[PDB]
This record gives structure tokens, C-alpha cells and sequence, in this order.
């Protein structure tokens, strides 16, 4: 095998009841609980009707969580499993990480080894986390920080929803998303990542709606993650297991962050035009404008890439495709790096819903990966960070919190090197 | 979580009834009334700025100082002024001379005791206390001295608390008193040094706002009241709503204060369109942004176009999209580079609440902390010299055990924050 | 006209003035006044004057020298104050004619009167 | 997409409620009601004149200027006249005097701000802007002189839309005022340099075209205006309508304009048969082309067959062949070979709409170019010298701060106008 | 294979719609894309119960893509496939070139990128363009620019409707036609051509109507069109592929305009008469008052035709009808040409409108060729242009569209040299 999965932070929390819900959606499983192991690795069968949820929610305002057991899935989860902390939120990693976010991790904690024990050899927790928030930087920041060290004998992969590249939110968020890389960093095992605006740009450019609703950017994640633990830890003809990602996904032990990438995202109502071949989604796959990350591959060299695929797919066309693809040499792969494909094939097809706006093909590509190109990302995440601390704007936020002009300083200099590994990892032979 | 409003002065206390006139029906409180909530979400979070006693009686919790009785004896004598506590009622029958140190150093200092007293009674009440909001007016004595007494003591014994500040800054065309400087320099003294986040109202912003941005042709004092209330409410209570990226007291504390000086805003609604004609709903957003960042529409009296921003918060209410939002903003910040400081790459704090004000469709308080109100404080200190020179109407204050110290130290103070307000202005 | 006005005061106030609404400020018209009484207090004048606290400062000077010449003539500030352009430029075409009937032989340093703001 | 009418001056004005007394029954737009729209292509294109903010109630989206309320006051309190969002009256209580320098330097000046204050209001309205309509007329105050200074500033605040000028040229015969050549040729001016395409109309070419071309014994004001409200439907808002060779603004002003100094057109309608009798429905199209290239039937003043043509524009809108449309204007062009200037070897521009005027089979607004309209400017360029000579007037200009330079100007300008005009004549 | 199609300007699409109208008309495939290889070249069967286009419409006003999107049709291209401007038209080369028309070509090139690959092994792009027209001749100009670098390898027929001789409608039309043709000439591989007004002499003359709207020229290209691909891409007793036609029907690189001519036009209420013999039409094709061209076989010498018949027709026939042709002398063909007759056979007859005005035989000639002719109508063409430049004319409006004194000049001297081309590749032994 299982994963336990920790949602972080409101949004980490709604992006949490997305991916959640797509679940039982695509297992039979209403929201009752009750269906009518195979993916045991994210359920238990806990007493003799129900399949109790296999993860945690952890926010310090109510609101959030207290949405969820308002809405249908009300009954999905445990009363107990959905932390939180009456006190105050705050936009700020300080607090979350250091003075308030304390109070609570131990208790977190306790659920992330009370359910860690329930199970039976499990493999990691996917914890899912937005890079620039208060709960969502800090607190994480030391839940996987205590985590690290609890089961360093584990799988770390956390989830994250990067920074929008100038559509951002936050006004400090930098200080909360410089400080979250860098204090996770020393701890992760493959960070998937999700660009929130590029996001967007697949709910204009790919699927046309100006309206889209943060549940829908929910929806997609909500997807690609589908792709990433349920099916996978499902059967199929070529299973790729937790640890397989980390292994043919991460070259250095820098908790390095693929991005994630789905190939059929066309609107309903399109939803009956002739379907794609396994040829165009595979070639969407090598398109900047369907990554869920602005981070264009504006020169950053792959160097590693796990094309899972879903549904109606035989290994030829694949072990063909990817051929083709080899050889479109426009599409550079790193040089120390012979061949950098992890073909993942899953059975069934994947699972939209019912009526959002999510075509419903026959056959998908959830390819993430590590690309010399969030070189760029890092880098202009970073240099807005300097911009301000430059000039201390809130840092009294911070101070005023328990941390220091160390702590700031000191995980600046912790990035710097981070702009130097993805430069160096690549760029040269 | 909470927070316990403080009506210092009559001013800051005719303001209290209207700000509580606001604030319960867009938390449905009738008079001692329950809460009759037409929704089940204005009640999840009310505690902000009530108490559970009886069942149906969710008292506000603030503080009602004055040594004026006429005064709380109208507010507690006329519409929802019977649903304070008595014990809120902090009065002073002494003479409430207009004088800043007739309420700050030998009247009021007798009554604060008794006041302080409650004050902790609310503090204590329960939960976690975020912080307290205080009204009055810096030209008079229950406001300016008195309520800048209330705080300074305040912020000695929860220095951790937030303390946010609604001044009536004394309005410049034409002074509703005449010593106003006196009062007022003596108080912004005691702000900048103790409150952490003051919103600086203007009677004369608000009537030319209220005169021509609602064709509105007698602009009672109600009135002015009542749209200022209207901003206190997106502002605070707003937030401790639920949004899609929310922000609380300290966010809009740890977002616009760049210096400790505890800085002051400029607090502007969005939509303020005059009744029937104007009801043009032209409110999809980049309507919302047009107004709030306009001159006219500044509470203030200066306008942002003499002087950079530090920050921004345009704490909306209503739901619209993180995108017609987040991208508005900068295009506003790429329009206007010239005035929007640099050494801060993203000045706006954007902030999103869901519920919008009872019977709007969307709307989204501005908080601007801009080096502006540079040109008031100006204002204010010079009006002073041009009479503390010739020690004008000097002997009420003295003669109230006052310093010819105290009003030089003031000045000094508040004229020196004049100065390091330019510090970025360049 | 307000080009000839304009080249005008410009020479004899050795001004800058683009507009007619720039006497708007009261400024110009103090001095004006100064030329031919020298009686007004020019360093209480806000020359340079961004505010309009300022003009009004301005007005009031203008006021006075008025009052005490015993100058019948009207001002009415709260129109000039505006710096519309209709009333500057009447104003400032009665101020030509008082001047040239009134302007005195010695010469005036416009300049110097200011000092040199 | 768009475009934003101009109601300049008085006649402008009153020009303006048959502007859109027509127009919205070309669009099923009532009063304050929505689109009744016998059709419903009247609605897919309708944007270009106005803008969505209830549902039902599409508003104009045009200027109304005027200094004498007395006029906005008669256009707001007839018919239509509750159709214009208050927002849209720049009125000027002052005294709307007849002299251009009033409207254009003393009294207009001051209002100026507040009008383009909104033509930027509608501008940034939404989707993308074209050009501007501008009505009004050259002999007056508010007509000439602060309309014309309206457009010199909108060509200085976007020289990328289109500026379509509908000028009321002094008619011969009769002025209709005194000074006439003065607020005239002071305007003509301004136009000659900043508007792109200007459709002169003559109140006595129209009388003539209404009186013997229309049985009319009574033409009223209201008809004159009538009728050219019905040229300026078919030019603009009907080329916003499908066809099989549709044109817009450009394609009108890119292929009537061959010298930029903007050039006056002179615009014709195609069926205009009095009523009962006439309705002689001889409409096939050769009766069109009759009409429209006839002398009479041009509402300028001056006769086509005085001078040569440099580009005209047939924009037809009514179901007819692309080939006996084509052709006719060809014989046109050769039975005339005379006028109609060689060095362009297709004068004609044809234009084909589809959907007629309202209930009309077929119709043809015609937009000439012709090198006669050089024997008008000649008029009021006369008119001008030969009372500017002995500064006749003058005193009603200077004594509101004009120039002695500023008059000679404009007819020099205006005047060498004439002259170039006639460089193409041979 | 196939060959897809750009359809250029209003007129293009206007002619599209047409000429896309009598396409499923003789496929059976109703406006709904459904029908109950052969003519795949031309259709993509997208699934699945449809048959999408295999085209793109190209126009700076909605005004006529929209009415497209409005009637019985409407269902049947894909709501992306009909690109737009919103902006402004412009009845100048210049504008729609350069400034504005730049803007869209990019998408508008993707598209024929995306509808190029998503195929099998094509062979070119039918272009539908109108040379005097904004958007008609500047766009395209560029458009057929970009692909004869991004495809050299393939067929670029463009299929035009240039200039009325006497009948223009754009008071400019001839700065807009030299410049398209100027710009396309180093790009195409056969440009047919169909003149507007001598269709009209047809309609008048063989076919009897005053009232031809244009919705009926386009029938006729509609029609002719009809021949060139549709039936030819279509199995028959000769085929002839679309690189066929170059090579057949061009003797010189410069990107030859050959005319296109219909047999049987005969209009409807004519329908029961005895039909015409296989030597009549053939015959029929050697009159100049049938052509869809002003250009009067006044001296040019043909120099290769490609005899595109259809229907009931014995090869025979032909090889005797032509025979009986090649030795009329009266129709000279080249010197350099011993025998320029390319015999085109498919079986299928002809299908016209239900309802129209077109006869409806058994059988049809659509002979399209490269005549000595065009001398002609270039020159005509030309000599309009220089008068109007002699002037500047409308000058200044294209100059401020980023365009030069060069640009007419030198595109000037361009078909300068395309009128000795023309003259010296005949008229001579
Ligand atoms: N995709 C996606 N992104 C979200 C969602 N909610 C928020 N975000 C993004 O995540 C960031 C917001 O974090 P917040 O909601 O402010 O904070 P938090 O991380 O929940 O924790 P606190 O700051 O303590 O409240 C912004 O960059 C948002 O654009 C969501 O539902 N989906
Ligand atoms: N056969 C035929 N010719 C047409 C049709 N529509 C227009 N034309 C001709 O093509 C030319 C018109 O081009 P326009 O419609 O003005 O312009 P466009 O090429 O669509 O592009 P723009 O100038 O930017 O609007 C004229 O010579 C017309 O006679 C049509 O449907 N069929
Ligand atoms: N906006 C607003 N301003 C008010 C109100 N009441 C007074 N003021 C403003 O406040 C200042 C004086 O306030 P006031 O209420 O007299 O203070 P006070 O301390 O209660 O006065 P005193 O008892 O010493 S005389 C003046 O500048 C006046 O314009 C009110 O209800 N609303
Ligand atoms: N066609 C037409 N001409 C008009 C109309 N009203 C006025 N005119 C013509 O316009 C000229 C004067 O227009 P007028 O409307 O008086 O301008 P104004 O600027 O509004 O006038 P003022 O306010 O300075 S006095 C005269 O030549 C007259 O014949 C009208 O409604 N229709």
C-alpha cells in the first residue's frame, strides 16, 4: 504493497477530496463506503461492509475539512481521520512549520503510524501538499521532515502544486515555497509536481472553458494521480510499483521533482468525435502546452520519463511509439542517459466523471518526468524570494514565529544549489 | 479565534452602532434577537464577535468608553442599542471635555481601570483572542486621548494580539473642532506606536465619495458611518469566512506592514454604485478593480496617485475565479509600475472569501498601505506648529497636567513619520 | 488670447507656464500683483505649489493685498482654485489691464522677489 | 468590431434621436426594451452600437455634448430619450453661446474632460473598438467648436480606430445662423485633420430631396434628419451584417481615400419614392443605380456632375446578383466616363449586404467621393473673407481668447483644401 | 493519397461551403457526417459514425465562417476547424499579409499540421483563394509561404477565382492580385483558375438566368472542383493522382495557372432533352464561351490539358474524340508539344443539386490546361495595377501596414517576368 497518503493544507485538502473521489468513482465504491486485494494498497477493509479511506487530512481552519463532512463522502472517511487545528492558519511557513504547526504534528504523526500499523507491508505515503501556503509548507515541511526519519525505510513521494509562474496568489508565497523545497528536500523521495496556471491553460487551450472552478484543476490532478497509485498498484501487463518510480525516476538523491503530464484531455461534448490514436496521445506527450507545469521545455533535457499507460494499449504500439519518439531527436534526452523510458501499462481505461467535462476516451498517458527544464521554475521562484527578503518585506511574519534570519538565508543558499544540480545533472556531457 | 471591538469617544461610538447596525444583519442578529440567518454559514464563525449566554442573545462583544453620557445614552436608547451587555458601558460622567489631556492623563486615566477591567472580562471569555478593533476620532478627547490611553495599555498586556485602528483622521477643508490638531498629533503619537494596523477614515473623503459616487444629495453622519462600517466588515468578519484563499487580521498584517512603524491604510469598498439607475451589475470583476483602485473612492483623503504603494490587499468577498482575479492584479501593477514601489515584485495581496455582503452578487474591500497618506499626516502636523507656536489653546491642556514636552514630543514622533514614509516613496 | 496671454506673463514672470490653468495655483497672480505694489509677502507665496492647501495659502495673500490696496475688483477663488480654464483666463485678463495701467516705471526682478523658486 | 456615436452640439443632438429612433428599429430595440427582433440576425452584431448589462436593456453606446440643457432636455424627455444611461449626457449648463471659440477654447475646454472621461468608458467597454460616429454641425458652438475639439482628442488617444464625421455643412441659399462661416471653417479645419471619412449633409439638398423626391409639403426637422439617419444606418451598422461582398468602416475609408487628408464624402440612399403612388417598386437595381448616381438625390449641396468622382461606394443591402450589381456599375462608370477621374481605373467600390432596411425589398447607400464637393468649401470659405475682411463677429471669438492668426489659420487651411481637391478635378 | 484544403478569404469559404456542399451530396453522407478507402483522400471517418472534414477555413471577419456554423452543415466540420480573426479584414494584401494576417497564420498553419499528420501519406493541400481580396491574397500569400517550406515535399494546386476582366469589385483589386501572385508564384505547384465574371457569361449564355447569385458560381466551381479531386482520388478505368496534374500540366517551375472548363453546363427545365453526344462535349471544350475564364483562346496556343471525364465513357471514344481535336489545327496546340492530352476517365457520373439549375447528365469534361492564353488576362491585369501605382492610389495603405515601396516595385517586376514567361514558352518554334 500500500501507500497511505497525507493531505496538507487546504488545498492539498480539496485537491485530496478530488483525487479521493475519482477513486471509489472508478472501484464500484459509493459514497457510503460500501462496494457491490487488487487496490487494498489504498483501502481497508475495515469491518464487514464498508472500505474506510487510507490517508489523512491536516488543516489549521476548519472550513475545509468541515466542507468535506458536509458533502457525500461525508460518510467515506473516518470521523477521526480528518486533523485539525480551531487555531489559525496563516500564510506564513514560520508558523505553520515552527510555533503553531507543532502542536498538532505529533497527533498527525500518530495517525500517519496508527494507520501505517493497521496495514500490511506497505510502500510509502503520497502526501499532498501546495508548495506556497501556510499549513501547506510549513507544517508538511516537518510531517514528512518526521517522517524521514520514522521509516526512512520507505517511499516518500510527495504531490505538490508549485507556485503559479505569474499567476500566484499568496503575496509572500515564495518565502513559503523557497522554504518548503528546501526543508523537504532532505526528505522526499520523488516529488511529483502540478502547475497550477498551467493547468489552466489545458482547461483554455484543451478542453475551452474560461469558467474553470479550482474543482476542476482538482478534477485533473484528480486524474493524473488516478494514474499514478490506483491503477498502477493495479494489476496490469507491465506494473510499475512505488519504488519502480523513485528508481527509474530519480537520478540524484535530491528529492527531485518530475512533472505530470496526461495525454486525452478533451472536453465532453466533444466526447464523441473518432477517438485519438496511440500515436497522437503519445505525441501530445512531447507538446509544452498539455504538462500541467509551466515549465515548457524551453531547453530542459529529460532524463528520465514513466509513460503509464491505461486502458486498450498493446506493448508494440508502444514499444514503437516511444521508438518514434527516440528518434525525434528535437525532444534531446539527457546524454549520460542511454534509454530513459519506464513504459508503465495498466488494463483498465481510466474514469471520468460522469458529467464534469473530462472527455472519457478508451486510452490514456499519464507520463511524468525529470526535465533539465524546471531549472527555469527553480530559478524563477528564487529570484522572486530574493526581490523581497531583499528588502525583509515580511519577514517579521517569520521572525515573530520562531526562525530566524538563519533559517531564510540559510535555505536560500539551500536552493542556489539546486539551480547548480539541475544546471549540472544536464546541460553538459 | 476572536476579536473585541473597542467604541472610544462619541464619534468612535456613534460609528460602533453602525458598525454593529452592519455586521448583524450580515450575521443575523436581530436586536436581542438569535440569529435568524437566512444561510447556516454567518453562524460557523460568528464568535469572532459574540458570546453564548442565553440561547437566542449572541452579545456583541466590544467596549463602549465615554465620559459623555448623552452619548452611549442615545446609542443604548435607540435601534440595536439594546443589545450590549450593561457591563460593556464603560461611561465617565465627568466633564468629557474636548480636551486630549483631559481624556488621556486626568479624566480618563481615572475611568481606565474600570474599563480595562472588562476589556480582560472579554478577552478571557474564551477560545483563542486574534485581536481587538478600535473606533474613535483623533479630534476630541474621549477619542483621541482616552482610546489611545485604552490601547496603549492594551498592547502592554497581550503584545501578542493584534490591535487594528479605525481613525477618523481630522479631515482638511474644514475641521470639526478647533484644537483637532492638538488631539489629533497627540494621539497618531500614541497609534504609531502601539496599534499594529490602522485604517484612517475622512469625513470629507466619505461625503465627496458619498456625493458623487452615489448621486447620494443629504449625507447624513449615518451615512458616512455606514459606508465605513461597510469596509470594517470585509475587512475582519469577512475573512472569518470560508474562500478559496483566505486571509485573517495577521495575513493582512504579515502582507502590508513592511516597516513596524504599524503603518496606516486606506480602506476601500468595490461596489458603490447609486440605487435604482446605476445598478448596472458592470461588477464581473475588472469593474471591482477599477473602483477600488481609483482615486476618488479612497476613504482617505490623499490620493494613491501622489504616492507609491507599499501594499495592497483587495480582500474580495463574492465568488469569481482565482484567475480573473490573480490576472487582474497585474495588469493594475504593470498599468501603474510608475506608483506601486519595486523592491517588492508582488505588492497585491489577493485575498478571496466566498460569501459575498448579504445582498450582493460580489464585492472586495481594499486595505492600501500607500506613502500617500505621507500628505496628511503633513497636513495635520503642520496645522499644528502654525498654533503650538503661538501655544494657542494651550492652557486646556496644561492646565489638565499636560507637558509643553508632551506636544513637542508628539510632533517630533508623528512629524518624523512623515519623513520615512518618503524613505520609499524614493 | 491664451497664447498671447501666456507669452505674456511668461516674459514678465520669466514663467514656464504651458496653460492658462496653471495660474489655477494663484501663485502667478500674487506676483503679478507684487510687480506693481512690491508690497506682498512673496516668501509666504507657494511659488511652486503642488497642493491645493497650498493655493488657497495663496488666495488668501491675494486676498489681502486687495483688501488693502482697495482693489474693487472680484475674485472668486473657489473658481480659480479649480484652475479651470475659463475663469484663469479672465482673471488673467483683467490682471494684464490693472497691470498696464498701474505698472510703475522702476523695474521689477521677478526673480529675485521669489528667490530665485 | 464596435463603435461609439457622438452627439455633438444641438443639431448633432437632435440628429442623434433619429440616429436612433432608426437604428434600434433596424435592431427591434425599444425605449428601455430589448431585442423584439422580427429576425434574429438583427442581434449577433448588434455590439457594435451597444452594451449588455441587464439583459433586456441594450444601451446605446453613444456621447450626447451639448452646453445648453434645454436640448438633452427635449432629446431625454420625448421618445427614445430614456434609452441613454444618465452617464451618457455631458451637458454644459453654461452658456451654450454660438461662437466656436466658446465651444472649442473658453467653455467647451472645461467640459472636455468630463466627456472623454467616458468616450474612455465606452471605449474599454469590451471585445474591440473600430471607430467612432461623430454628428453635428458646422455652424454653431457646441456644434463645430467643441466637437470638433472632442475628436482632436479622440485622434490623439487612439490614431488606430476610425473617426467618421457627419457634418451639417452651412447650407447655401439661407444660413440658419450669422457667423456661420466663422464656426464653420473653423471646424472644417479640425475635421481636415484628425476624422478619417466625414459625410456632409446640406438641411437645403435635403428640403430639395425631400420636397420633390419625396411628394413632402412639410418637411419637418425631424424628416431631414430622418432621412440621413437613414445613410448613416446603411453605411456603418448595416456593413455589420452578412453578405456576399461585405465591407466595414476600413474597406470603405481603404478604398474612398485616396489622399489622407481625410476627404468629405456625400452620401445618397437608394429608394426614396413618396409614399402610396410612387411605390412603384422599379427597384430591380438599374432603378437604384438611377437613383443614387443622379444629381438631385445627393444630400450635399454641390452636383456630382460639376466635378469628377475619385471613389464611390455602392454599399447595397437587399438579396440582388452579384452580376447585375457588378455590371451595372460598369455602363455607370462608362456612360460617364466623363466624371469619374481616370488615373483609378474602378472608382466604384461595390458593396453588397443582404438583409434590407427593415421593410424595404431593396436599398443602396451611396458614399461619394467626388471632386465637386471642392464647390462648397469654396462657399464658406467665401462667406468667410468676405466678412472676415471687416472682422464682422470677430469681437464674439477674441473676447473669449482667440486669436487675429487662429482665423486665418483655418481658411488658409480649409481654403488650400479647395485648391488640391481640384488637382485630381483634371 | 489524400489532399486537404485551405479555404481562404469570404469568397474561398464561400466557395468552400460549395464546393464542400456537392461533396457529400454524391458520397451520401448527410449534413449530420454520417453515411450509410475509396474517398478517404478528402475524409477522415473520426470513430465512429461521422465523417469530419479534411479542410481548414481561414477568414478576418466571422460574418461568413459564422453562417457556415449556422446551416445544415453546421454539423459537419469540427467547431475548431473553421479559424478566425475577429478582427479586421481589409481589403488589402499588406494588412492581411503582414500585420494583422500574421497574427492568426501560426494557428492557422498548426492546424494543417494537425490535420496533416493525423492522416496516411498525403499528397498536398487544395487551397481555396480569392486573388483580390484581403485576406484572400495577402493571408494566403504566406500561408501557401510557410508550407512550401514545411512541405516542399508534396502538391500545392491552389485553387483561385482572380479578377473580374471588366467586372471588379475592390476598387484596389489588382494591388492585391499582383501581390498574390507575385508571393505564391515561387510556392505552388498548379494554380487552377476560375474567372468570376466569364462564369457569369455561362450563366447567362449556357444556362439561361439573369439572377445568378453567387451562391450559384460556386455550384460551378462547386462542380468542377468536383472533378479535379473528389472523383479523381476516386478508383476509375484512368485515374489520375494529384501529382499527376503538375506533372502533366506544367512545363515550367513557375507555378503555371492552367483554367478549369466544365462540358455539360445545362440548366435544369432543360433536364429531359435528348442528352449530348461523347463529340460534342469533347467539342464543346475547344469554345472559348465555356471556360470559366475571360481568357478568349485569342492566340494562346494550349500546351497540355488533363481531360477529366466522368461517367459512362468508352475509352475509345475519347481516344478518337481527341483524335479528331488534335488534327482541328484551328486549336494550335504548342510547338515543343507533340501530343499535351492527359485522359483523365473515372466512372461515376456527375452529381448535381438536387435542385439547382445544372442540367444533370450521364457523363461530363472538366478539362483544365496551361494556355499560351493567360498572356492575356496576366497582362490586362497587370497594366491595371501600374496605372493606380503610377498614382500611389491606395498606397498609403498598405505602406502603413508594414509593407514598402519595395514590395510593389519589385513584385511588379515579378510578373513583368511571368509575361515574357508566358509569352516565350509559346508564340515561338
Ligand atoms: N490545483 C489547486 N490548487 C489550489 C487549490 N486550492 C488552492 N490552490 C493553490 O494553492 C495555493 C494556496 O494555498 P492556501 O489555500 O493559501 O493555503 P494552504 O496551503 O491551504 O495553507 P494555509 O496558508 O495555512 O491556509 C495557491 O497557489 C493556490 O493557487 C485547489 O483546490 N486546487
Ligand atoms: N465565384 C465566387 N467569387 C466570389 C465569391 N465571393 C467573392 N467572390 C469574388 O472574390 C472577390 C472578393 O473578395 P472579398 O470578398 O472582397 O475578400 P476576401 O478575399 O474574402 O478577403 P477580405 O478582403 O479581407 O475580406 C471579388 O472579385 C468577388 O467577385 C463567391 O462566393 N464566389
Ligand atoms: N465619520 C464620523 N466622524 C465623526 C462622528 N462623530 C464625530 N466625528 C468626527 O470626529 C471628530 C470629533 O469626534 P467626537 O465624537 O466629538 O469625539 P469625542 O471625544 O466623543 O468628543 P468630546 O466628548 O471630547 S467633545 C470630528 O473631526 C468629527 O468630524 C461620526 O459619528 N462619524
Ligand atoms: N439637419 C439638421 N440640421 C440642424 C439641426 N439642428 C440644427 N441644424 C443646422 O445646424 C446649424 C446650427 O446647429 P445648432 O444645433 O444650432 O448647433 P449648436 O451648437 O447646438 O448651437 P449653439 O448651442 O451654439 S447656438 C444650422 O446650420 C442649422 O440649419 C437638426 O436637428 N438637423
Amino acid at each position: 504493497r500500500e501507500c497511505i497518503s497525507i493531505h496538507v493544507g487546504q488545498a492539498g485538502v480539496q485537491i485530496g477530496n478530488a483525487c479521493w473521489e475519482l477513486y471509489c468513482l472508478e472501484h464500484g465504491i459509493q459514497p457510503d463506503g460500501q462496494m457491490p486485494d487488487s487496490f487494498n494498497t489504498f483501502f481497508s477493509e475495515t469491518g464487514a461492509g464498508k472500505h474506510v479511506p487510507r490517508a489523512v487530512f491536516v488543516d489549521l481552519e476548519p472550513t475545509v475539512i468541515d466542507e468535506v463532512r458536509t458533502g457525500t463522502y461525508r460518510q467515506l472517511f473516518h470521523p477521526e481521520q480528518l486533523i485539525t487545528g480551531k487555531e489559525d492558519a496563516a500564510n506564513n511557513y514560520a508558523r505553520g512549520h515552527y510555533t503553531i504547526g507543532k502542536e498538532i504534528i505529533d497527533l498527525v504523526l500518530d495517525r500517519i503510524r496508527k494507520l501505517a500499523d493497521q496495514c500490511t507491508g506497505l510502500q510509502g505515503f503520497s502526501v499532498f501538499h501546495s508548495f506556497g501556503g501556510g499549513t501547506g509548507s510549513g507544517f508538511t515541511s516537518l510531517l514528512m521532515e518526521r517522517l524521514s526519519v520514522d521509516y526512512g525505510k520507505k517511499s516518500k513521494l510527495e504531490f505538490s502544486i508549485y507556485p503559479a509562474p505569474q499567476v500566484s496568489t499568496a503575496v509572500v508565497e515564495p518565502y513559503n515555497s523557497i522554504l518548503t523545497t528546501h526543508t523537504t528536500l532532505e526528505h522526499s523521495d520523488c516529488a511529483f509536481m502540478v502547475d497550477n496556471e498551467a493547468i489552466y491553460d489545458i482547461c483554455r487551450r484543451n478542453l475551452d472553458i474560461e469558467r474553470p472552478t479550482y474543482t476542476n484543476l482538482n478534477r485533473l490532478i484528480g486524474q493524473i494521480v488516478s494514474s499514478i497509485t490506483a491503477s498502477l498498484r493495479f494489476d496490469g501487463a507491465l506494473n510499475v510499483d512505488l519504488t519502480e518510480f523513485q528508481t527509474n525516476l530519480v537520478p540524484y538523491p535530491r528529492g527531485h521533482f518530475p512533472l505530470a503530464t496526461y495525454a486525452p484531455v478533451i472536453s465532453a461534448e466533444k466526447a464523441y468525435h473518432e477517438q485519438l490514436s496511440v500515436a497522437e496521445i503519445t505525441n501530445a506527450c512531447f507538446e509544452p502546452a498539455n504538462q500541467m507545469v509551466k515549465c515548457d521545455p524551453r531547453h530542459g533535457k529529460y532524463m528520465a520519463c514513466c509513460l503509464l499507460y491505461r486502458g486498450d494499449v498493446v506493448p508494440k504500439d508502444v514499444n514503437a511509439a516511444i521508438a518514434t519518439i527516440k528518434t525525434k531527436r528535437t525532444i534531446q534526452f539527457v546524454d549520460w542517459c542511454p534509454t530513459g523510458f519506464k513504459v508503465g501499462i495498466n488494463y483498465e481505461p481510466p474514469t471520468v466523471v460522469p458529467g464534469g467535462d473530462l472527455a472519457k476516451v478508451q486510452r490514456a498517458v499519464c507520463m511524468l518526468s525529470n526535465t533539465t527544464a524546471i531549472a527555469e521554475a527553480w530559478a524563477r521562484l528564487d529570484h522572486k524570494f530574493d526581490l523581497m527578503y531583499a528588502k525583509r518585506a515580511f519577514v517579521h511574519w517569520y521572525v515573530g514565529e520562531g526562525m530566524e534570519e538563519g533559517e531564510f538565508s540559510e535555505a536560500r543558499e539551500d536552493m542556489a544549489a539546486l539551480e547548480k544540480d539541475y544546471e549540472e545533472v544536464g546541460v553538459d556531457s | 479565534r476572536e476579536i473585541v471591538h473597542i467604541q472610544a469617544g462619541q464619534c468612535g461610538n456613534q460609528i460602533g452602532a453602525k458598525f454593529w447596525e452592519v455586521i448583524s444583519d450580515e450575521h443575523g442578529i436581530d436586536p436581542t434577537g438569535s440569529y435568524h440567518g437566512d444561510s447556516d454559514l454567518q453562524l460557523e464563525r460568528i464568535n469572532v464577535y459574540y458570546n453564548e449566554a442565553a440561547g437566542n442573545k449572541y452579545v456583541p462583544r466590544a467596549i463602549l468608553v465615554d465620559l459623555e453620557p448623552g452619548t452611549m445614552d442615545s446609542v443604548r436608547s435607540g435601534p440595536f442599542g439594546q443589545i450590549f451587555r450593561p457591563d460593556n458601558f464603560v461611561f465617565g460622567q465627568s466633564g468629557a471635555g474636548n480636551n486630549w489631556a483631559k481624556g488621556h492623563y486626568t479624566e480618563g486615566a481615572e475611568l481606565v481601570d474600570s474599563v480595562l477591567d472588562v476589556v480582560r472580562k472579554e478577552s478571557e471569555s474564551c477560545d483563542c483572542l486574534q485581536g481587538f478593533q478600535l473606533t474613535h476620532s483623533l479630534g476630541g478627547g474621549t477619542g483621541s486621548g482616552m482610546g489611545t490611553l485604552l490601547i496603549s495599555k492594551i498592547r502592554e498586556e497581550y503584545p501578542d494580539r493584534i490591535m487594528n485602528t479605525f481613525s477618523v483622521v481630522p479631515s482638511p477643508k474644514v475641521s470639526d473642532t478647533v484644537v483637532e490638531p492638538y488631539n489629533a498629533t497627540l494621539s497618531v503619537h500614541q497609534l504609531v506606536e502601539n496599534t499594529d494596523e490602522t485604517y484612517c477614515i475622512d469625513n470629507e473623503a466619505l461625503y465627496d465619495i458619498c456625493f458623487r459616487t452615489l448621486k447620494l444629495t443629504t449625507p447624513t453622519y449615518g451615512d458616512l458611518n455606514h459606508l465605513v462600517s461597510a469596509t470594517m466588515s470585509g475587512v475582519t468578519t469577512c475573512l472569518r469566512f470560508p474562500g478559496q484563499l483566505n486571509a485573517d487580521l495577521r495575513k493582512l498584517a504579515v502582507n502590508m506592514v513592511p516597516f513596524p512603524r504599524l503603518h496606516f491604510f486606506m480602506p476601500g469598498f468595490a461596489p458603490l454604485t447609486s440605487r435604482g439607475s446605476q445598478q448596472y451589475r458592470a461588477l464581473t470583476v475588472p469593474e471591482l478593480t477599477q473602483q477600488m483602485f481609483d482615486a476618488k473612492n479612497m476613504m482617505a483623503a490623499c490620493d494613491p496617485r501622489h504616492g507609491r504603494y507599499l501594499t495592497v490587499a483587495a480582500v474580495f468577498r463574492g465568488r469569481m475565479s482565482m484567475k480573473e482575479v490573480d490576472e487582474q492584479m497585474l495588469n493594475v501593477q504593470n498599468k501603474n509600475s510608475s506608483y506601486f514601489v519595486e523592491w517588492i515584485p508582488n505588492n497585491v495581496k489577493t485575498a478571496v472569501c466566498d460569501i459575498p455582503p448579504r445582498g450582493l452578487k460580489m464585492s472586495a474591500t481594499f486595505i492600501g498601505n500607500s506613502t500617500a497618506i505621507q500628505e496628511l499626516f503633513k497636513r495635520i502636523s503642520e496645522q499644528f506648529t502654525a498654533m503650538f507656536r503661538r501655544k494657542a489653546f494651550l492652557h486646556w491642556y496644561t492646565g489638565e497636567g499636560m507637558d509643553e514636552m508632551e506636544f513637542t514630543e508628539a510632533e517630533s514622533n508623528m512629524n518624523d513619520l512623515v519623513s520615512e514614509y518618503q524613505q520609499y516613496q524614493d | 488670447s491664451r497664447q498671447e496671454l501666456l507669452a505674456w506673463i511668461n516674459q514678465v514672470t520669466s514663467l514656464g507656464l504651458t496653460r492658462i490653468e496653471d495660474c489655477g495655483k494663484g501663485y502667478a497672480m500674487i506676483q503679478i500683483f507684487d510687480s506693481i505694489y512690491q508690497d506682498i509677502p512673496l516668501k509666504k507665496v507657494n511659488f511652486e505649489c503642488n497642493n491645493e492647501y497650498q493655493y488657497i495659502n495663496n488666495w488668501k495673500v491675494l486676498q489681502q493685498v486687495f483688501l488693502k490696496k482697495g482693489i474693487d475688483k472680484v475674485v472668486d477663488p473657489e473658481r480659480l482654485s479649480r484652475c479651470k480654464m475659463q475663469d484663469n483666463l479672465e482673471f488673467v485678463q483683467w490682471a494684464k489691464r490693472f497691470w498696464d495701467q498701474y505698472y510703475p516705471g522702476g523695474d521689477y526682478d521677478a526673480l529675485a522677489r521669489r528667490g530665485n523658486r
